[PDB]
């Protein structure tokens, strides 16, 4: 008579490393690294915008790829890579903080700044911006002088944030091809614009100059921002070569933005995304994307780390 | 056609627990599976299992830009901070795992000798070791006898003059 | 009124000690302190905390503004940094901890394992283990014999006649 | 005859996390995560300021507020929210790089750099910085014209660092409320400042426009500054607009920095500090303030993380 | 005159391996080292340096510059990154070499308990612990029947009546 | 009759660290952190150059420092501290950048941008760039009038990228010591440079003005660049103080660079180096510099972490 102490076992074992070991093996495992992608955007319980051929400081300025988010509300922001942010040749100084800034905003609220003008033209446009006809950037107002190469008057205009968050402005300086041109659109003689808040301190002056045609065109427009405190007031000295605001903006709450080249899906709920789609894993580790944004597993450089769930495996004597 | 316990072998027919019993009497062979260390070393498991599922709630937002790349000075400090937390996390996963899989190990080769242990001292001085993991009984054990051991109903007493007799001579 | 062991219950009345003795002669009950095995096991534990206790000398000063807040770009780079290193250290941490609790633990049940082991080896074959970490004695074992025990001057040779008459029959 | 072997328990067992259970009781166990705060500046053993209302870079230039701290002498260096670096309206350029640097600067020696001045004003002062009366900052020169509208000479002064220190130099642009203001003290023409070294080539065109009233006034002065290495020289080159510098900052020797809101006390001794106060522990991590700075417990999410200081606890059998 | 095993000290003399067998019969003194158990330990710690020598294929660039220093700003980030990482490293280096120091150490008193519990019973009844890691062998082993015990042809059958008689009187 | 269980133990125990002891011996241990450097550059297997007294931006613009590099070919790239990158005083804006790109280019091929001028004079030189005589940087042209004070003709040169791999575009500023000299060598007036992509847009003007003789002269050029993408083009327009290029750079491949003062060696064969040589060790970590660059163990504050290669140390019974 007799009674034997055992352990089960498998033919099937896996192998899995230790302190000691390489490939030791265990009766069973599970991986600790997620490598299983869904190639779409999971906006379930999300917000979604997809912005498409509107680049994201677009939404601010207005071309006419924008016109549809001027104002727009978001939980989940998703740039495009053909989006663009500009009709008429150009970029913003700074942009990329700025993109941070909105990818984070929950999208925008316009309000009006109320300049008004006199002895001067506001109607510049361009066939960059065509919207139904030639036009221009539907926040901004391109400032001329008045018939051709006559003299811009020197203006001030200023403006004052009396709401409780801080709003965001938006100018530019316009470049023309040629010192004749810029002579034809705001006179003779140096061009100056200053930008005065209460944190803020800057100063312009236009560069004119022959450019690569791009859209057609060689002259550039690059903008300019600032965030303006509450109860804060901007102040736009110019004579000239200036791309004035409408409208100022206003960050709605919070939100998340992507950048991505895959589908949106509003059925599948996701929290974890990269350019190729949504990662959706209780695993500790990823090894997708070390770019990958939202609450998300460790990137991790190894495909593959087994975790032993069971006893070492020892073959039954035959 | 004899049988054997742990130390050299496990049992590819114990399919309905981790550990277990297997013993021959004049009934012939029967094998059954320990409810109580094969529960602990699940338990201890998935304990583990659970650990690692703890989610964080740290959020992290793009810090630069795949469509327009960012600054050289700044994106090659941003890509340099990135490789380096990410040998960082890689290390930690590649130990964390390898700690983790030396402890399921122990603590499961550690089931297997409390088991022994505790039936051991069950026996007291009716049994001795056959050194397969296995208890040769020096007295009459039938079924019913065989399942009092697995439920810790054997009482020694009941057998000690039988079995003290044939261990002596 | 029987007594027991580890295995099965701690000694809410061992108070002047981690690991002790308990036993009942004619003399009646007792309960002592072993000395060594709670020493080591303060010591080991102690150790650890030294350990954790030894500072650093890295120091690290102000890399941002909280009144003035700095650039967006160079302030997200920040803070998207420090947030790194913050879950790396959380992790670290945590993990730390469960680790050196995970062998504090296992520790003391090793120095209860080699203090039954040393008594089981003083004793000889003169007792028997009755599976709750007692022993049964099987000879007269006065105060003054359970106090040999303790300080492990017992010679079994001196017992062992009338301990090996008295298992046998 | 019996005897057994046992370990001590308690009833009062505290819960500790393990790499398998959560919530496992052991008989004591001790904190990791320090979340004890001392509410004040532990300034024992190190000479300590309270700048107050003196902004750190004020000590540079010296307005008002900071006539004290001109050539002050510090182991622990406090900034106060109410501090300000100005008294004319402006701002540093690169203005946190330069209070990093002080912060560990152990203080400042001011040396004169000795600039001479004919056909021109050096006595420009202000409402702004009313010391007794209008007055200026204390270590910098506002050059005027002579009379009003009159034109002001090009100059140019140069300094050398006879010194083994690096010297800190400092200088200003004055950018008034209008070109017409901007004549009336430095005279018509455009205007330059050129500031060379030997490792430095800068250069400089005020901005005169509008902005916000500060302090009651609209126009700006932005402070500018490099460091001088030993036996090499500046050069100023203007002709208008410039804030020249009275004296060049060296530093003493190290310090620490800090920003706090609360009292100091000189009685306490600690070495990690926040906004909130010191944190004296011998715990490893904190969970107080992860901006924490000096020499400190690395800073954790988790409040709590109990260390086990003994054995498992297991309840005896009644 | 006598001599003794592992529990209070080790043997300087074992030089052709780490764990071995020391006896004492008719024929004198003698001492072999045992393979098994000593090529055990030696593999583990070996498999440990390996592990620790499985190079990063991560390249790192300069970031900073030791002839013409950076920007002051984005300079401070760096060494307050740069600063971050090496605390982390030095911290996880620190938390290696004593996690795993300890685990060698551990599992090496593991191959000499599993070695003793081997030869424990490989004895069977014909022997019995002195309590400094040896066993009193009661029957006659001449230098043939302590080399059987060495390589595990040892059958206690063949002794047992002899040494059964020996330990009860 | 008796037979022992032992194990192996010496009189030359080492101690080590665990979790609980400090200084427990064991019978044998080993280092893991490297301390053991060797002073020189290990090259062998890798096409090495020693740039010596050529500043690495140098190679691009070609003082005569350089003229051996102009098209260097490199797996390792060598900067020293006597290196520079200027025969005529000046320096580049974005230095660092620049310099981190070349560092892993795999050295630069040159390509003639193919610039053609008339009413005007291209051999600007000088004595600071002394190529048996006077001279200047050899892929650069120094632009003046034609005879002195003459009027510089308004000009722009553009140049497309007709490659597959980015085009390395670099041009200057001059400085001239005072308006005086400016006008002698370019005439009267402002002088504007401007310099136009698909994705860059910039403005230049020159700053005459006293600055501190270095190598004689107080004049500066200061260098400025950009990455042309393929097919896309560059133009210059400017009137006066514009440094042009001859010749654009195109990265060749793969390399990397360091900053070392010791020899180099082609016996040895390395692939961690810092500036005091070359790191080969199998071990985890090193103590030896915290910068090291290439595949290197991670940098560790201890000098020493021993591993127990061994059991712990329990001396025999005498
Ligand atoms: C092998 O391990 C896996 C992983 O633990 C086990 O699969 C789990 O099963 C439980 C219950 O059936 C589920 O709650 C888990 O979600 C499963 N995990 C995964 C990753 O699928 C599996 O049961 C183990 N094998 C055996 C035979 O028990
Ligand atoms: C419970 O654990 C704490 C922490 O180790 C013990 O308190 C320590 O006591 C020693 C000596 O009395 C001091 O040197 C430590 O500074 C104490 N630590 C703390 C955090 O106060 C305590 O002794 C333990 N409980 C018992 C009953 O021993
Ligand atoms: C002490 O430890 C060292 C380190 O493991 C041992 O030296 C190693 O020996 C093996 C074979 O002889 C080599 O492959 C390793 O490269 C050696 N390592 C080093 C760092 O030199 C040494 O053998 C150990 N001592 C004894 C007595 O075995
Ligand atoms: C708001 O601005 C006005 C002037 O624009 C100023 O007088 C006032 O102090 C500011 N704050 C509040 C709360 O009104
Ligand atoms: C950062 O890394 C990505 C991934 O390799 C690379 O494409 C990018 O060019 C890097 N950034 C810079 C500024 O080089
Ligand atoms: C950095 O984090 C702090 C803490 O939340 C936040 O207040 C600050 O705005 C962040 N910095 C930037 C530039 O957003
Ligand atoms: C100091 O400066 C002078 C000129 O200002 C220069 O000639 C000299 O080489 C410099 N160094 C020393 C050590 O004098
Ligand atoms: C970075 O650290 C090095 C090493 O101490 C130091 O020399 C250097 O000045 C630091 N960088 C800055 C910008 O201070
Ligand atoms: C190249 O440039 C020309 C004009 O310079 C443009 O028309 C063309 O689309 C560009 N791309 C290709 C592939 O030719």
């Amino acid at each position: 008579d007799k009674i034997c102490l055992g352990h089960h076992a498998v033919s099937n074992g896996t192998k899995v490393n230790t302190l000691t070991e390489r490939g030791v093996e265990v009766v069973n495992a599970t991986e600790t690294v997620e490598r299983t992608n869904i190639p779409r955007i999971c906006s379930k319980g999300k917000r979604t915008v997809d912005l498409g051929q509107c680049g994201l400081l677009g939404t601010i300025t207005g071309p006419p790829q924008c016109d549809q988010f001027l104002e727009f509300s978001a939980d989940l922001i998703i740039e495009r890579r053909e989006g663009s942010d500009v009709c008429y040749p150009g970029k913003f100084v700074n942009e990329e903080a700025l993109r941070q800034i909105l990818r984070e905003s929950g999208g925008i609220d316009k309000e009006a700044m109320g300049f008004t003008y006199s002895g001067i033209r506001t109607n510049g446009a361009t066939s960059a911006c065509r919207r139904s006809g030639s036009s221009f950037y539907a926040e901004m107002k391109w400032l001329l002088s008045n018939t051709d190469n006559a003299a811009f008057p020197q203006m001030t205009k200023s403006y004052k944030n009396t709401r409780k968050s801080p709003a965001l402005i938006v100018w530019g300086i316009h470049h023309s091809v040629s010192t004749a041109e810029q002579t034809k659109l705001y006179g003779s003689g140096n061009k100056l614009v200053t930008v005065g808040s209460s944190n803020y301190q800057q100063s312009f002056v236009p560069s004119p100059g022959a450019r690569p045609q791009v859209n057609g065109l060689s002259g550039r427009i690059d903008f300019h921002w600032l965030m303006l405190n509450p109860n804060d007031t901007v102040t736009f000295s110019f004579n000239g070569a200036f791309i004035a605001p409408d409208r100022a903006s206003f960050l709605r709450g919070k939100s998340m933005g992507i950048q991505s080249g895959v589908q949106v899906d509003a059925n599948c709920e996701g929290d974890c995304y990269h350019s190729g789609g949504t990662i959706i894993s209780n695993l500790p580790f990823q090894n997708i994307d070390s770019r990958a944004v939202g609450k998300c597993p460790r990137y991790v450089k190894q495909r593959s780390l087994l975790l032993a769930t069971g006893m070492k495996n020892v073959p039954e004597i035959p | 056609g004899a049988i054997a316990g742990f130390i050299e072998n496990g049992w590819e027919g114990l399919i309905d627990g981790w550990y277990g019993f297997r013993h021959q009497n004049a009934q012939g062979e029967g094998t059954a599976a320990d409810y109580k260390s094969t529960q602990s070393a699940i338990d201890q498991i998935t304990g583990k299992l659970n650990r690692l599922i703890e989610k964080t709630n740290q959020q992290f937002e793009l810090i630069d830009n795949e469509f327009n790349e960012v600054e050289k000075q700044i994106g090659n400090v941003i890509n340099w901070t990135r490789d380096s937390i990410t040998e960082v996390w890689s290390y930690n996963a590649e130990l964390l795992v390898a700690m983790e899989n030396q402890h399921t190990i122990d603590l499961a080769d550690s089931e297997m000798d409390k088991l022994y242990e505790r039936v051991k001292r069950q026996l007291r001085e009716n049994a001795e070791e056959d050194g397969t993991g296995c208890f040769e009984i020096f007295h009459k054990c039938d079924d019913d006898c065989m399942a009092s051991i697995r439920n810790n109903t054997y009482d020694h007493s009941k057998y000690r003059e039988e079995a003290m007799q044939n261990r002596i001579q």
